DNA sequence: GCACAAC
RNA sequence: AUAUCA
DNA sequence: GTTGTGCTATGATATTT
């Protein structure tokens, strides 16, 4: 994670298979290609956490 | 005359498996002589009778070659720290050109 | 400083004994029981002191009691910090040296840097990313599976009161 | 490990077909491109199906319990 | 530990390891949260880092069994040593060294092992059997070359290693019938 | 497909594609320690165990 | 309907390499615990954070 | 100066294929035999 | 093996 | 500790 | 002038005594 933009809070979308999805845009500033690349998710477990992540 | 290349192949060599045995044996080899001779004196003191069986460990040099082999840490087990380890590793079996 | 720092506490004179959450014990089966370093470098440190204690209360060799004393000196210093230039290290039988203090909050994976200023954490995952052209750009997608692990505690209110009643 | 039965990608029965292929190469010495064309491997997804399989159930045999 | 809420005499609860809880199995109440990963805290005392490199490896296993409980480590060189210090703070070791000796005769026990080429698991058994009769009144005054030469036999007539009372004659040392009678009196023990 | 990743064909798999075997081998020793105290291979019965 | 472009096609030898997702998906609400730090245990296998 | 056997010292691994391992005189069918992998 | 810091 | 992954 | 002293990428995973 070398800039905020490593970390950006996302929306879950609850799918099949066992891969991570996300939209290609985004792939840019988490330098991210999917040559088996694997990523990191993290739930905030406060109402008070959440909206720190959807706001900021 | 110009300085000498340092990187140059020639001027290397290789260690194989058989000098990594004869550069451990000798040291596993010292090291039961030194423990014959410490019996020699025990038993020339009380003239024990020089048993033989009593006087060389086996275990000296059998499991001395056995722990660097396994761990990797090519010396003894003293040790284990000053000596480089990386030689020896668990042979691949993934696909046979691994 | 007058109350919390006097040079002459720079000299040990009493040692603090971390109690044992410092130095965890594990006792495995009976035969097999491992203890930490600090307890290992602690009793050599005891020893070298009851030995010290003895030998002044008996007739001082004056030679041989500062003999005994730069041992203990030793096993108190190298308790702090086994990596002292200069010194040799106190070593634990398998040729290892012992795990001083010092050295334990030292390095990244130390005490400061591993496990106060960044530390694992629960309530995550990871696995492996794969792109999705049906995807939205804030969206993503998640395994099921991972789903089903993860949890969030919502907090009951008449609002979702009923909502949760089924999820349960 | 044994001739697949089947094509891969477009799934012409192909398992049927090796001992009458090792036969046109060995009792009519033909030329691969030849037995396989007499066999009647038109497209070369069924093609390399017989052309690259490597037979190594019959390694597999020779121990014995 | 049995569950407050329900109580039934055979109390059936299992532990959840992988969410690192207890629970009890018939209501459902978690007992206990915080949960210890005992291989891997069991990795931090005995491991593979000889090296010194690990942080995790910041103990070491002890056999409280045979040695009683002697916490001990050595004087010994590190990267940066002189070699003066060494000799000193060891010849210092020397002055601060009569039971507490005879565990040299564990040393007789090994160097016999190895000279009989016996495993590891029968030299801790010859090592207990000879502390827990070497000081006995019903042993009294028996050859003390033949009283763990007779433990010898009764490690390994436990760990499964085929040794006739003739091929430890031929060890040490052994008067045959004076190996006989003690290998019996610590039998009954 | 994009960014590396790639698409494969469903239906090839099926028919044998890219399928492997998976072999895992667990090992468990008897241990003895000391003169008395010995592991065993049995069936553990929850009330004792 | 025809692709306005043609297409690069043929057989290339291809390698199914270790790393299955299957063998490194991951995830942990609580779990164990190390017993000195008190923080979660390393390791997919020891289902740590 | 007047004056007045072959003993064991240790285990030796042998590494395969070499003079001294069985398996380096060894035919295809010997190897099979053997559960080896020629 | 740096590169800069104190003896 | 080695090997490896992006 | 010489010695001596800190550190030297992020996370992940799989064995070997
Ligand atoms: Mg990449
Ligand atoms: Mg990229
Ligand atoms: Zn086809
Ligand atoms: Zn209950």
């Amino acid at each position: 994670s070398l800039h905020k933009m490593s970390m950006m809070a996302h929306r879950v979308k609850v799918i099949p298979y066992s891969t991570f999805r996300l939209n290609l845009s985004v792939t840019s500033p988490y330098n991210a290609d999917f040559d088996g690349d694997e990523m990191n998710l993290h739930v905030p477990q406060s109402e008070e956490t959440r909206a720190e992540l959807s706001q900021l | 005359k110009d300085q000498d290349d340092r990187d140059h192949f020639g001027k290397k060599r290789l260690d194989l498996a058989g000098p990594l045995l004869a550069q451990l044996f000798k040291t596993l080899f010292k090291k039961l002589t030194k423990d014959i001779f410490r019996y020699m004196q025990r038993t020339v003191e009380e003239a024990h009778d020089f048993n033989m069986k009593l006087a060389i460990n086996a275990k000296t040099i059998t499991s001395g070659l056995k722990y660097a082999l396994a761990t990797g840490n090519w010396g003894e087990q003293k040790k284990a720290m000053s000596s480089r380890a990386g030689v020896s590793q668990v042979l691949n079996r993934y696909t046979y050109s691994s | 400083n007058e109350v919390f720092s006097r040079p002459e506490w720079m000299i040990l004179t009493c040692l603090p004994v971390p109690p044992p959450p410092v130095r965890p014990s594990i006792s495995f089966n009976e035969s097999q029981r491992g203890e930490d370093d600090l307890t290992f470098k602690l009793a050599d440190i005891l020893k070298a002191n009851i030995s010290l204690e003895t030998l002044e209360h008996n007739g001082a060799p004056h030679h041989a009691i500062e003999e005994a004393e730069s041992l203990l000196q030793f096993h108190v210093a190298t308790y702090m910090d086994n990596d002292i230039a200069g010194q040799p290290q106190a070593l634990q039988k398998s040729g290892r040296p012992v795990k001083s203090i010092r050295a334990r909050l030292k390095g990244k994976e130390g005490r400061i840097r591993g496990n106060l200023m960044g530390k694992r954490v629960d309530f995550s995952a990871r696995t492996v990313i794969s792109g999705d052209p049906n995807l939205e750009l804030d969206q993503v997608g998640v395994p099921k599976s991972i789903a089903k692990t993860l949890t969030y505690p919502e907090v009951v209110t008449p609002y979702n009161i009923d909502r949760l009643t089924q999820l349960v | 490990m044994i001739v697949p039965v089947r094509c891969f990608s477009c799934g012409k029965v192909v398992g049927d077909k090796w001992e009458s292929y090792l036969n046109l190469l060995q009792e009519d010495e033909l030329d691969e491109g030849t037995a396989l064309s007499r066999l009647g491997l038109k497209r070369y997804c069924c093609r390399r199906m017989i052309l690259t399989h490597v037979d190594l159930i019959e390694k597999f045999l020779r121990y014995n319990p | 530990l049995t569950c407050p809420e329900c109580k039934v005499y055979p109390p059936k609860i299992v532990e959840r390891f992988s969410e690192g809880d207890v629970v009890c199995a018939l209501c459902g109440l978690v007992l206990s949260d915080k949960l210890v990963d005992t291989r891997s805290e069991w990795r931090t005392f005995s491991n593979d880092d000889h090296n010194g490199d690990d942080p995790s490896r910041v103990g070491e296993a002890s056999n409280p069994l045979l040695d009683g409980n002697n916490l001990s480590t050595r004087i010994g060189k590190g990267e940066t040593t002189d070699m003066r210090f060494t000799k000193e703070l060891n010849k210092a070791q020397g002055k601060n060294v009569k039971d507490n000796e005879v565990q040299a005769a564990f040393a007789k026990i090994t160097m016999l092992c190895d000279a009989a080429e016996l495993p590891k698991i029968v030299k801790d058994c010859a090592k207990e059997a000879y502390k827990l009769c070497h000081d006995e009144k019903t042993l009294k005054g028996k050859s003390m070359e033949s009283i763990m030469a007779a433990s010898i036999l009764i490690g390994c007539r436990r760990a499964e290693v085929a040794r006739t009372f003739k091929e430890i004659q031929s060890l040490i040392h052994v008067k045959t019938k004076e190996f006989g009678k003690t290998l019996n009196i610590m039998k009954n023990i | 497909n994009q960014e590396d990743s790639m698409i494969m064909n469903q239906s090839s798999i099926d028919r044998g594609l890219f399928r492997s075997l998976f072999f895992r081998s667990y090992m468990d020793q008897e241990k003895k320690y000391g003169m008395s105290i010995t592991e065993t291979f049995e069936k553990p019965q929850r009330t004792n165990t | 309907k025809k692709l306005m472009a043609q297409i690069f096609f043929g057989p290339t030898y291809y390698q199914r390499l270790r790393h299955m997702v299957d063998d490194k998906i991951h995830a942990r609400a609580r779990g164990p615990m190390q017993v000195l730090t008190r923080q979660p245990v390393e390791g997919r296998s020891r289902d740590g954070g | 100066k007047y004056e007045l056997g072959k003993v064991f010292i240790g285990r030796l691994p042998i590494m395969l294929r070499s003079k001294n391992c069985y398996l380096s005189e060894a035919t295809e069918s010997d190897l099979y035999k053997l559960k080896e992998c020629p």
